[PDB]
């Protein structure tokens, strides 16, 4: 659900590199 | 007191300067004084003393200073705060179970995070305050981009060169943003008032 957009939401923007 | 003159001493937190004027000089002679001799720019500063903003025609006679009074010069920041952050001081064990752990891969190869999101009461926008697990180090520019909405680019590029200044970031190869240990992401969060939230970050499991 919610966590796991979360959880790609969040690797998305860590890998803002 | 019944002085004529007045010795004060101006810190920003890095460096601190003696100044001795006449009490009835405007305090705008040491404040630029300061700025020019530390190499900053006027606009990037603000004076208090007793924390209260000095304006620069205000004199230590009118703000009634004493001999070896402080005033701090405090950088500036965004004009506007996140309105979660309108608290430093609410205990943050509620905060603790919202943070989340996440193993992200690299090309050499997994590390782990942990997150905790945050979302704008007002506006809704969130945004995610990071930690690296293996030291502990805290995304600044994470805590920043959270606490000012409306930041500008020369905003923020004028913090992450403070921070570099004056505490004691690193630079990961593999993740972008300012990254600085424990003790100085709980100076910035006082700045910011985010400490509940940083304070939260800090303990949860990894």
């Amino acid at each position: 659900g919610s966590a796991e957009e979360d959880d790609e939401l969040f690797q998305n923007y860590v890998l803002q590199q | 007191g019944p002085e004529t003159h007045i010795n004060l001493k101006v810190s920003d937190g890095s460096s601190e300067i003696f100044f001795k004027i006449k009490k009835t000089t405007p305090l705008r002679r040491l404040m630029e004084a300061f700025a020019k001799r530390q190499g900053k720019e006027m606009d990037s500063l603000r004076f208090l003393y007793d924390g209260i903003r000095i304006e620069a025609d205000q004199t230590p006679e009118d703000l009634d200073m004493e001999d070896n009074d402080i005033i701090e010069a405090h950088r500036s920041l965004p004009a506007e705060r996140n309105p979660l952050y309108k608290d430093d001081t609410l205990d943050h064990t509620p905060l603790i179970p919202k943070c989340r752990a996440q193993v992200i891969e690299f090309p050499d190869g997994p590390a782990t995070f942990v997150r905790l999101k945050c979302t704008n009461p007002e506006s809704k926008v969130p945004h995610f305050l990071m930690r690296m697990a293996k030291d502990s180090s805290i995304s600044a520019t994470s805590m920043f981009r959270s606490a000012f909405p409306k930041a500008t680019q020369e905003e923020e590029d004028l913090e992450m060169r403070w921070i570099r200044d004056n505490l004691n970031p690193i630079e990961d190869k593999r993740v972008a943003g300012l990254w600085v240990p424990p003790a100085d992401a709980l100076a910035l969060a006082k700045d910011y008032s985010m400490t509940p939230f940083i304070n939260a970050l800090l303990e949860a499991s990894s």
